[PDB]
């Protein structure tokens, strides 16, 4: 868009490529699970004992 | 117990000291009441000692 107040003069409007630009979209990332499900995983344990 | 170390009881000695050989040989029967395995805190007999 080109907005200009007061009378303006234009000519020779060019658009032209230069190069490529890298980028990144959306991934399945590192699943650092929690600090809670750890203590919910060990909620069920058993102690092996030598008599 | 093999599947879980819980140590169910089997019997009960009473150690003879030098100063109590008169009192223990004086007691004939023994009345017992304990926490059972699947029942509750039932009472179980008064049977004689076994020495």
């Amino acid at each position: 868009t080109l907005i200009g107040s007061g009378t303006t003069y234009l000519d020779n409007l060019s658009i032209t490529e230069l190069n490529s630009t890298p980028e990144i979209l959306d991934e399945p990332e590192v699943k650092i699970p929690t600090d809670q499900e750890i203590m919910d995983a060990h909620k069920i344990y058993f102690a092996d004992l030598n008599f | 117990n093999p599947s879980t170390g819980n140590t169910y009881i089997n019997g009960m000695y009473f150690a003879p000291t030098q100063t109590n050989k008169e009192a223990l040989d004086y007691i004939q029967k023994y009345r017992v009441e304990a926490t059972l395995q699947y029942s509750g805190f039932k009472d179980i007999g008064t049977k004689d000692k076994e020495m």
